[PDB]
RNA sequence: AAAAUUUAAAUUUUUUUUUUUUU
């Protein structure tokens, strides 16, 4: 029987907690985002670097902080706040054996208390994995020159510096990643962040001691004896410092991608498969399954490629198209605030 | 009356009794209103003007709600 | 008294008019953003409705029919708050279903209407299990036949109802009925999201259109 | 193709199979569908964890990884619909390396996916299609690819990578992909590349798999 | 004229009629004719008693008497419950005893009485007429497999309190007797429960109908009108309960009595807590017991 | 070690360095986390000291627990970037933070419904060549900002001001007092140590209010 | 010589990594 079932409609701010994706595919209708965005518009990037280093001012470097190169980050509705330290260890052409990286660890602020949920359990390490798949740091950048501090005349200090190069010591570097108001996928925020943050960091100068205090000494076995070696504990200037080297042409950028596959029964007048960028909005988190996240440093590189495919097909254009749409916004970004 | 009005005598005095912003270090990028670009056929950067998506919504209201009223099918 | 920050001190409890040369009484009645607080200053007490949210005073009376005068003080805002209008006895709360027992269904809180249409979605994030959850038992699903209830022929997961609050139970869920021939189930995908859009073929029946499947729920009065 | 799998080999469990490649040896295990935690339920899929022990060391962030996206391919391998309000356990263990733990993880990822697959088929739930993963690398040096490499021609190759296809009709469409993992240096003009052996050889691995399954599984059926 | 009781006492962890007495692990004969109660096991002639009590011989039931244990709820005792929780459409409450009592639904006093009969909205109800911790009085009905028991109010006389305080004491020092109530001048009331729970409160026209509206059940009114005097002399009452508790009497209302009198020496009532005066004004009764009867 | 973290070898070390009335001021911005349904962002400099700071808030959340009348508040104060207070230091003034909230909230018009409070001292200039006592009154104002933004009941702005290692938290335009806090000073100073507070919360009030009604 | 007399036992989920104790 040919019958005029009246359906109900609502508020769209009803939909979209009742259905994440009818409300999408209400936009996919028009042809536009629950972000209020169309196909390809993309969210602003807004930074500002290096405020929460103590070497924001050059002038006067103050005292009892300890961070070495910052980056704040805020685009659409989510900050992020990237913050660089560093250890010491005792240390004792593009192969990956050469290749180093930092150690961070994120926290989304996602409402939930207690322990480390395992959406962050990943991001720390999945960031770390492509910073050695980009090959960014030969572990010579770690490689640390230290003075030694020369008792001179009358009681003052001078600090021997050597230049132009018995132990050896490295830089061992770590980050921080802090999330506010999550509203999607955090991965490329994540990176992206990141990357602002390695350009502000300096290396600060680090010496040892003229000669330093503590020296050898002797532990008794039962009848036997070993000797414990000099303990020469390295240190920072609290004023010189050194910026870091980096493997420029290597610095990529991120971006997700998402394709989708549409019902003729979801429009509203004012096959179908359309991709989508700058995910975000959790109805779109939810209901996109074939996704694509790449990596890439905007002469042409690409310093990693994720695809998980799990709701449309993958076509070799679609590829291209974000490839095409991968280069774009990479490459303003690094041209964006030109540190 | 003079007892309501007393207390609104008294109402006066004690309500009469008791009759700029800088953002320095971070607040110039947290309460940042969010913008949206997007890039031609170059590939340059084009700043989403604000007040086309308002019309968006608008529109957006509008084919919603009246359109969804009585569906005719088999 | 027209805007309100939290804490502006806005009238005392009564007021007087003189409304030609006879003598009127105003009641302030306090409501939501509403406290009476005692004030000594230099000696006296005073009471004073208070205002203690943001937005709009705004000054109201209905006298119940079925020389002083009643005032209702009522607090808005004014230029997205759901707290405001957290759910009370006898509401319609939009909800979704969650697990269907033998027993019972039980469902979480999303979305509450108004009176004189008007709504309040809440603005929770569910998949922390943040939101307030609620049960209906399956003799409360309706009144007719309420014995020999068949629970799988009226509700499905995941699905919308506009039910009706019973009361607040205990503070894990609510008591909620559908007992009506106007409530029951608004809206489902078919096999719960594995098919196409549902439509109530009676009020007692749905089917849907592209598939020609039908299924038993115990739909609202459209 | 010095590949060979087992299927049933442990007792208690649904599902199990191992899986030997050329180097690495790990068994995957699988137990479903079972009693769902309170925390844990879908009102309408079927709720999935998966477990990956590693051969060395304890759990950690390193295996995280490795399990959650290996979680994004086997949602669209479940029927998931048919199981609601329930709960498949399903285990992983690397027995053996084969590759760096240190350097690498990209045998691993090829493997463990073409371990699951098969106590999958142990256990005989209701899935969708067929699948397989191989790892592919292209060397520092020569600039070129090999299809299965090994460690020592990890240490000299520039880009690593793993694809996992969607295969039916006989196995032979390509339905979809499910995960490429292009990790190290690379361009555009090589992934197109890259795929089109992989797009061969997937299916040539899953043209000995075919036959394997039902020479293990049909004694176990009954005439 | 104090503040506070510091007696000093330094270098030690601590200060340091005939019946069988008997112990866990215990043999206490092998006679076949004995038949086999509380507080004995045994093997096919050894009686084993299992706790630190009593041997109890009734005439040939023997049987082992703990002197250790919490209360033993038995039917129709006048008890004091605490609101422990509410059910589906039970209630949770604490005897002191094992384990909670239960509590019907329709177990309770209704305002206006049986006229208000049924209806399945009161479960929507539950927290209305009742909420937790609350204090009552209540009927102890009939129990369970295993030992646990349940309660009601079959009286006017059986409800929810007000009008005073609550104490407690260890169950063994309340005597039985055929009544509970009590009433003191003072214009007061103890409803001493037997489990070890105390409520006083301000004697009632209920109270005087003993001797010679229904609408507030549920409420948590008192009446306005207490005066300190009223107020004052609870304490007075309340103390000297603790005083025989911490002086190990059976209580008897008269020696209440005897005991508000003999606190007649102090009108500081502060002065009502100390440990020996207790034991004094306990020294007194007891002397004081040497004489009646 | 720790298992569940990315923590680095163990054997190296983090670097090392050695030797080689005034006026307090405010920025204060709403609106701007999305996961919440209050925010506040406080920016504060005085003298040598620079402090920024987060106040989040989620509610009302349900109680998975059992029944109560009325809400409950839940406060959580966590270190930032460079700033290392102690643990049992944290807890402390979460302790004291909620004594005066629960003179304020309207929990009765929240039965069975929980709040969230988040604080992240996110990061603090000590420039100057009981350190946490100087930042008290601050978590106070950006709590109550951030609670209007959820608005939720609150009777009054009630604010604390500092003198010199002492807080004091009013109401009422500062004719009571709602909370006290007090470390070594004078003796006897309590006459001066009510003023200097409640004038800063005289200034303080007018300059939430600000923030809030101006927009 | 008939007649008959008694009972009733309780249902559906909230938490923080493992050293390290005197030949």
């Amino acid at each position: 029987e040919t019958i005029e079932i009246h359906p109900i409609t609502f508020p769209p701010e009803v939909l979209a907690r009742i259905s994440p994706e009818l409300s999408l595919q209400r936009h996919l209708s028009l042809g536009i985002r629950p972000c209020l965005r169309k196909y390809e518009e993309f969210r602003d990037v807004a930074i500002e670097n290096n405020t929460l280093s103590r070497y924001a001012d050059a002038g006067n470097i103050d005292t009892k902080n300890n961070i070495l190169g910052s980056n704040v980050l805020k685009s659409g509705k989510t900050i992020v706040i990237t913050s660089i330290t560093g250890g010491i260890i005792e240390e004792t052409e593009d192969i990956i054996a050469n290749y180093a990286s930092v150690y961070p660890v994120v926290e989304v602020e996602r409402g939930r208390v207690g322990a480390c949920t395992d959406e962050e359990m990943t991001i720390s390490q999945k960031l770390h994995d492509s910073i050695l798949h980009s090959r960014i740091l030969p572990k010579k950048a770690l490689k640390v020159k230290a003075g030694v501090r020369s008792a001179n005349e009358d009681g003052t200090f001078s600090v021997l510096y050597p230049d132009e190069l018995k132990r050896k010591w490295s830089y061992v570097l770590y980050a921080k990643i802090v999330v506010l108001s999550r509203t999607g996928p955090v991965f490329d925020l994540c990176w992206n962040s990141l990357m602002y943050a390695l350009q502000s960091v300096k290396l600060p100068r680090a010496f040892i001691d003229e000669r330093a205090s503590d020296l050898r000494m002797t532990i008794r076995t039962r009848g036997r004896s070993a000797t414990i070696r000099e303990t020469y504990e390295i240190i920072c200037d609290q004023t010189k410092s050194v910026p870091l080297m980096i493997n420029a042409k290597n610095i990529a950028f991120a971006s997700n991608y998402g394709i989708v596959e549409l019902d003729p029964e979801c429009q509203l007048q004012n096959l179908n498969t359309v991709l989508i960028a700058d995910l975000d909005t959790e109805a779109e988190e939810t209901s996109i399954h074939s996704t694509i996240s790449i990596l890439a440093a905007p002469s042409g590189n690409y310093k990693q490629l994720t695809l998980m495919g799990g709701g449309a097909k993958i076509t070799p254009e679609m590829i291209k198209r974000s490839l095409l749409l991968s280069r774009v916004r990479a490459d303003d970004l690094s041209t964006r605030f030109n540190i | 009356v003079p007892q309501i009005r007393d207390v609104m005598e008294r109402f006066s005095v004690l309500c009469n009794s008791n009759i700029t912003n800088s953002s320095i270090l971070l607040g110039k990028i947290l309460p940042r209103e969010e913008h949206d670009i997007a890039y031609s056929k170059d590939g340059l950067p084009n700043k989403v003007k604000t007040e086309d998506i308002r019309i968006r919504a608008q529109n957006f209201k509008s084919a919603l709600a009246n359109l969804e009223d009585i569906i005719f099918e088999i | 008294p027209e805007i309100a920050y939290p804490g502006k001190l806005i009238c005392p409890q009564y007021g007087t008019e003189n409304k030609d040369g006879e003598d009127i009484i105003f009641n302030y009645v306090p409501g939501p953003g509403t406290k009476l607080i005692q004030y000594e200053h230099n000696g006296r007490t005073l009471e004073a409705i208070t205002a203690t949210l943001v937005g709009t005073v705004r000054c109201e009376e209905e006298k119940k029919t079925d020389t002083v005068k009643n005032i209702l003080v009522s607090v808005l805002p004014g230029t997205n708050d759901f707290a405001n209008n957290l759910p009370k006895e006898g509401d319609i709360v939009l909800t979704r279903v969650t697990r269907l027992s033998l027993q019972r269904a039980n469902v979480e809180i999303l979305a509450v209407e108004d009176k004189p249409a008007t709504f309040s979605v809440s603005q929770a994030s569910s998949d922390l299990g943040e939101t307030f959850r609620g049960i209906i038992r399956s003799q409360d699903v309706r009144s007719t036949d309420r014995d020999r209830v068949k629970v799988i022929e009226c509700f499905k997961p995941g699905d919308i109802v506009r039910a009706q609050v019973l009361s607040l139970g205990d503070g894990t869920n609510y008591y909620l009925t559908t007992a009506r021939n106007d409530l029951g189930v608004v809206f489902a995908r078919a096999a719960n999201g594995a098919g196409g859009l549902m439509y109530a073929t009676d009020w007692q029946m749905m089917t849907s259109p592209v598939t020609g499947a039908t299924e038993k729920r115990k739909c609202a009065k459209p | 193709m010095s590949v060979q799998a087992e299927i049933g080999i442990l007792d208690h469990v649904d599902g199990s199979s191992e899986f030997v490649s050329q180097d690495t040896k790990v068994i995957c295990s699988v137990t479903g569908p079972i009693e769902p935690k309170a925390r844990q339920e879908l009102p309408t899929q079927l709720a999935l964890e998966i477990i990956v022990r590693p051969a060395k060391g304890v759990a950690t962030t390193r295996e995280k990884v490795l399990e959650d996206k290996l979680r994004a391919v086997l949602t669209p391998l479940i029927t998931r619909h048919c199981y609601p309000r329930q709960l498949c356990q399903i285990t992983c263990q690397i027995l053996e390396s084969g590759e760096d733990e240190a350097e690498f993880s990209l045998r691993e990822l090829s493997c463990c996916i073409n371990a699951a697959f098969l106590a999958l088929v142990d256990a005989g739930i209701a899935l969708n299609s067929m699948c397989a993963s191989i790892p592919i690398a292209i060397i520092k040096d020569t600039s070129d690819i090999i299809v299965d490499p090994t460690a020592e021609q990890l240490k000299i190759s520039l880009s690593v990578h793993t694809l996992a296809l969607e295969f039916v009709n006989g196995g032979k469409v390509v339905k979809n992909v499910l995960l490429l993992d292009s990790n190290g240096d690379f361009n555009e003009d090589q992934l197109f590349s890259l795929l089109e052996l992989g797009e061969q050889k997937c299916q040539e691995l899953v043209t000995n798999i075919r036959r394997i399954i039902q020479d293990n599984i049909s004694p176990r059926l009954v005439v | 004229s104090e503040v506070i009781t510091i007696t000093k006492r330094n270098g030690a962890f601590q200060n340091s009629s005939d019946s069988q007495i008997v112990t866990p692990g215990e043999l206490v004969t092998d006679d076949p004719i004995w038949m086999r109660g509380h507080g004995t096991y045994f093997l096919d002639n050894m009686t084993y008693s299992s706790v630190a009590g009593t041997v109890s011989r009734v005439n040939r039931l023997l049987s082992v008497i703990p002197l250790k244990g919490r209360y033993a709820p038995e039917t129709g005792d006048h008890v004091v419950g605490r609101i422990a929780e509410v059910g589906n459409k039970r209630w949770k409450v604490d005897i002191g005893g094992k384990q909670h009592a239960v509590l019907m639904l329709g177990s309770v006093n209704l305002p206006g009485g049986i006229l208000r009969r049924k209806s399945e909205s009161d479960e929507l109800q539950m927290r209305s007429f009742l909420k937790e911790g609350d204090l009552l009085n209540a009927e102890v009905q009939s129990l369970f497999q295993d030992g646990s028991a349940s309660l009601h109010t079959r009286s006017l006389k059986y409800g929810k309190l007000r009008n005073g305080m609550f104490c407690q004491v260890p169950s063994s020092l309340i005597v039985r007797a055929k009544n509970h109530t009590h009433n003191l001048p003072g214009n007061i009331t103890v409803v001493l429960g037997v489990n070890g729970y105390i409520w006083l409160r301000k004697t009632s026209q209920m109270d005087l109908a003993r001797d010679t509206s229904s609408w507030q059940i549920y409420s948590d009114e008192n009446d306005p009108s207490i005066s300190n005097n009223i107020r004052q002399a609870i304490c007075r009452y309340a103390n000297v309960i603790k005083a025989l508790a911490f002086c190990e009497i059976g209580i008897t209302q008269q020696r209440i009595v005897s005991a508000y009198e003999a606190s007649m020496v102090y009108s500081n009532v502060g002065e009502l807590i100390e440990k020996n005066v207790m034991e004094s004004i306990g020294s007194d009764i007891l002397t004081a017991e040497k004489m009646r009867g | 070690q720790d298992r569940r973290r990315l923590l680095g070898p163990a054997a190296a070390k983090p670097m090392a360095f050695s030797n080689t009335e005034s006026e307090q001021e405010l920025s204060l911005h709403t609106g701007f986390i999305e996961n919440c349904n209050g925010s506040a962002l406080v920016e504060a400099r005085s003298l040598g000291h620079q402090t920024s700071l987060i106040s989040a808030v989620y509610g009302p959340r349900s109680i998975r627990g059992s029944f109560t009348s009325q809400g409950t508040i839940s406060i959580q104060l966590k270190n930032g970037l460079l700033e290392k207070y102690n643990t049992n230091e944290l807890k402390e003034v979460s302790s004291f933070l909620m004594g005066i909230f629960n003179s304020v909230v309207n929990l009765s018009r929240y039965p069975k419904s929980g709040i969230d409070i988040f604080v992240y001292l996110t990061y603090d200039k000590d420039l100057t060549n009981s350190q946490i006592s100087s930042l008290i009154p601050h978590c106070i104002t950006s709590i109550t900002l951030a609670l209007a933004d959820a608005g939720i009941e609150l009777v009054d702005m009630a604010g604390a001001g500092e003198a010199n290692g002492t807080v004091v938290s009013f109401i009422k335009n500062g004719e009571e007092i709602v909370g006290f806090w007090k470390d070594d000073g004078d003796d006897e100073d309590l006459l001066e140590c009510l003023d200097r507070c409640k004038e800063q919360y005289n200034r303080y009030r007018d300059l939430m209010i600000s923030c809030l009604m101006n927009q």
